[PDB]
């Protein structure tokens, strides 16, 4: 680990520089000393409050909502510094965290993020107040590269078919949670029964981990296994039966 | 059609006012949805004991040729010896999505008005004449509970599905265009500021050009 | 209500006051009526007025026969109670009822 | 008043506090006071305080994670009460609306004016907080274990027989502990939790 | 610009005029003229007016202020219409909403190229709004009067008993004033206040 801290009662230029000398560093590990990097660069609401402070000090005009106008090029100057390169075995992948204010996405902050970067992940206040660690909900978030990323020779041949199917699983009972209500527990059918303790089990045993359960990527998809081996088969549709016969029976 | 000052507060306000009414349809969809899911099943359930009623009543008033072959005419000795009732009915309330029902429970406080009639001639094609019309109201109660849930519930839907096309008609076209005149009002109150401070630098340039 | 009516036919309420459904209040009325070939219309409109408004009737049962006579009037109720039935008789079973035409 | 997150003084503030205690205007507006909401506030002092709670008050922790989901979600159930009504809910959704009923009457309101909640130590707001959350633990137990048993407590049941511990557990932020003391007020809440299992 | 009453010209007038009558572009979407709003106009020579009004028109200022609040309350009652629905509307409420359309239709609706209306003299402004005023005092009446004992008026046989009463009240826009005279059209509006009494 290379840790770059930048106080608050630090100055607010070396706020502009922090991310400028770890891409630098990580450029040098990264395809020159062929390691694959991660990059973390936590509060990115924090930058961008100073750039905007700087671009007021040369006596610029600011631009919409008062960041300046050189916002896009001067996020995607920290951000198209990853990816892989053609003859060098090195890697450079960033997650880039930022506070969008009052839950918008319509703030230039997480609008200028999401026109350069290749999906989102939400932390969320919705289950964060339920006491779920980590709050993450899967429901908005995506990662535009999953399809990639996992596969046969990468983890294992049923990521694919698991994500799915947990991800179809998921808006069904919460659409199902809904129906409890105003329904009532009784009316619901025998499926939208089973939807229920499915979501019961889903934000306690899959999404809920504690702060220092370290699971590696097979014990993810086995806990994905167990929360869809309460459901029958025909039920998980999004599942092929060339993959569904060999990891449902356990 | 407005209703308050745009002032970047108000849109949060107007965002989380839509998100209410974003929600309220979907909550009430399949409010109208459960109701009209009970609703089309009741009606399976009537339509087959119509013409389960239609062999009932066929083998009931067949059963009353039986005793009129027996025993006389005891349609003048029935008719005028009613003084009390042995099958009553009590109102039961059932709820689907919470709106209750009107539903009928029969009960028998049994003592016979009819325990002789006859008794010399007939008597046997009567007690079982007793018995299909006992049945008869025993299943027409079973139907009239299945009436009066029928009835009060397509009630229940036009004021369901008229407050659903309320909010998808009326309330949420006048947020969704509430608040597509806050955004073009804010972006109005951005140029007039960057006016205003192109403006001074344009001002405070000429006068760093005089002390030079 | 607590009670069942019937306006019924000749033969259909003496087989339903053998079931035990009738009830004999002289003060307000008798809680049936026999209808013979010589009623008029108007007879059985009178009594269909009173069944309706009555507090203890929860179920009327009526012929298919007698029932078109007084067709503009059980339309007119459109309540939940009391539930008016449509029963068959001799040689006119069933065609069409009111409660199925609301669909 | 008025600017919650979209201001550019707190905009500013909530990149540098650790602890937010944000008044909210609809609980002033209806005179609940203190009005802090419980949505929007946060406090980022949870994880070091947790080797304070695991030395001095060991019970803690486990109470107000749980105390956190109740008042989470009787607003899950806020918004379904304002639409289709208290008709059709079930009786483990009814069970949070007193119990969040009762955290927000007697746990959450104080009047400082009073010679009694001007000030309240943590021993008394442990102790009304280890039994506000037991008779929530007990009641639940009391109705899913006999769900499908033929005698199903409907919960209003619960509610006439615990009229007494209700007034109990409504009149724990009456225990005054300036003339009243400490390990009297650790007494009075010991027999409710003994008083709650004997009724159960 | 673009019918925005929220501009710096129309927000700097109404800080000094005294009188403001706001015209709507809905009521020329239908051929409403004058298209004057009456829910947001107004006008502050009302204390300095009624000394003038108590000289020559008494009977004026009930009149008028009667005639703001059945403008007013229609305005309350047609949101319940457009969500609601007609039918679950009162008796007090029906006659509300169709003395109101009289209203809108007869007294406010004024076409100024036809040789009736070109110009309304005070006489007959005050004439047929004493008319249209009493029939609603008239028809409120026969609602409170007859309350829930007898067979009582449900405002549907006021349409079928005054249906030339109706075409009385919706036509005296005609009464012609210059070629008319005043005392002429004055008799003729106490004739059909004779006829409304009587039939009422």
């Amino acid at each position: 680990v290379c840790l770059f801290l930048n106080l608050a009662n630090d100055p607010t230029i070396e706020r502009i520089i922090t991310p400028r000398l770890a891409l630098t560093t990580a450029e040098f590990l990264a395809y020159q000393c062929e390691k694959h990097v991660l990059v973390i660069l936590t509060d990115m609401s924090s930058y961008a409050e100073a750039l905007r402070e700087v671009s007021a000090a040369r006596e610029e005009v600011p631009g919409r909502r008062g960041f300046p106008g050189y916002m896009y090029t001067d996020l995607a100057t920290i951000y198209e510094r990853a990816g892989r390169v053609e003859g060098r075995n090195g890697s450079i992948t960033q997650i880039p965290i930022l506070t969008m204010p009052n839950d918008d996405i319509t703030h230039p902050i997480p609008d200028l993020t999401g026109y350069i970067t290749e999906g989102q992940i939400y932390v969320d206040r919705q289950l964060h107040n339920r006491q779920i660690y980590p709050p993450i909900n899967v429901l908005p978030s995506l990662s535009r590269l999953m399809k990639s990323a996992i596969g046969e020779g990468m983890t294992r041949k049923d990521h694919a078919d698991v994500s799915n199917q947990l991800y179809a699983c998921y808006a069904i009972g919460k659409d199902v949670q809904a129906m409890k209500a105003v329904v009532g527990e009784e009316a619901l059918t025998s499926d939208d029964l089973l939807y229920l303790e499915f979501l019961q089990k889903f934000e306690r045993n899959f999404i809920a981990q504690g702060p220092y359960e370290n699971r590696t990527v097979y014990e993810t998809l086995d806990i994905g296994w167990q929360l869809l081996r309460i459901f029958p088969k025909e039920m998980l549709k999004r599942i092929p039966q060339s993959t569904l016969s060999e990891f449902y029976p356990r | 059609r407005i209703e308050i000052f745009p002032s970047r507060m108000a849109q949060t306000i107007m965002k989380a006012r839509l998100k209410g009414a974003q929600t309220g349809r979907n909550l009430l969809k399949k409010k109208s949805d459960a109701l009209t899911l009970r609703f089309r099943q009741i009606l399976k359930k009537i339509i087959e004991t119509k013409m389960l009623m239609g062999e009932v009543m066929r083998e009931a008033a067949f059963s009353l040729a039986e005793a009129k072959f027996t025993a006389g005419d005891f349609s003048t000795t029935v008719i005028q010896n009613v003084n009390k009732a042995q099958v009553k009915i009590r109102a039961k309330k059932d709820n689907v999505a919470g709106v209750t029902l009107p539903v009928f429970e029969h009960y028998h406080e049994g003592t016979d008005s009819y325990e002789l009639t006859g008794l010399a001639r007939g008597g046997e094609q009567l007690a079982k004449l007793k018995r299909n019309y006992a049945k008869a109201v025993e299943l027409l109660v079973e139907l009239a509970s299945l009436q009066t849930s029928f009835v009060t519930l397509d009630e229940a839907i036009k004021i369901t599905n008229r407050r659903v096309n309320a909010i998808e008609h009326v309330i949420i076209p006048r947020i969704e265009r509430t608040l597509a005149y806050i955004i073009t009002e804010l972006d109005e109150r951005e140029r007039e500021e960057f006016y205003r401070l192109k403006k001074i630098q344009e001002k405070k340039k000429i006068l760093k050009e005089k002390s030079d | 209500g607590k009670l069942i009516a019937v306006i019924g036919d000749e033969d259909t309420v003496t087989g339903f006051l053998l079931g035990g459904i009738g009830e004999l209040n002289k003060n307000r009325h008798p809680n049936f009526l026999v209808v013979e070939k010589d009623t008029t219309i108007n007879e059985i409109e009178d009594t269909f007025r009173q069944f309706l408004n009555r507090d203890d009737i929860g179920i009327i049962l009526i012929n298919q026969y007698i029932a078109e006579m007084v067709r503009h009037a059980l339309d007119a109720h459109q309540r939940s109670i009391p539930a008016v039935l449509e029963i068959p008789s001799k040689e006119h079973p069933y065609d069409a009822a009111k409660d199925s035409i609301l669909r | 008043p008025g600017g919650d997150f979209s201001d550019p003084v707190t905009s500013a503030t909530l990149g540098i506090v650790q602890v937010f205690w944000g008044l909210d205007k609809k609980l002033a507006q209806r005179k609940h006071f203190p009005s802090v909401n419980w949505l929007i506030s946060y406090s980022k002092y949870m994880r070091a305080l947790d080797e304070y709670y695991d030395k001095h008050f060991t019970e803690f922790v486990p109470l107000r994670t749980k105390a956190k989901e109740i008042l989470q979600e009787e607003e899950d159930l806020a918004e379904i009460v304002q639409l289709v009504g208290k008709a059709s809910l079930a009786e483990t959704d009814k069970i949070t609306l007193e119990v969040a009923k009762l955290i927000k009457d007697d746990f959450l309101q104080q009047n400082g004016y009073t010679p009694y909640d001007r000030f309240c130590p943590f021993y008394k707001t442990v102790g009304m907080l280890s039994n506000m959350i037991a008779f929530y633990d007990m009641a639940r137990r009391a109705v899913e274990t006999t769900a499908q048993s033929d005698n199903k407590i409907t919960w209003s049941i619960i509610r006439e027989h615990m009229g007494e511990i209700l007034y109990k557990l409504s009149s724990m932020k009456f225990k005054d502990p300036v003339k009243d003391g400490e390990a009297k007020i650790k007494a009075d809440y010991a027999q409710l939790l003994e008083d709650m299992q004997n009724a159960f």
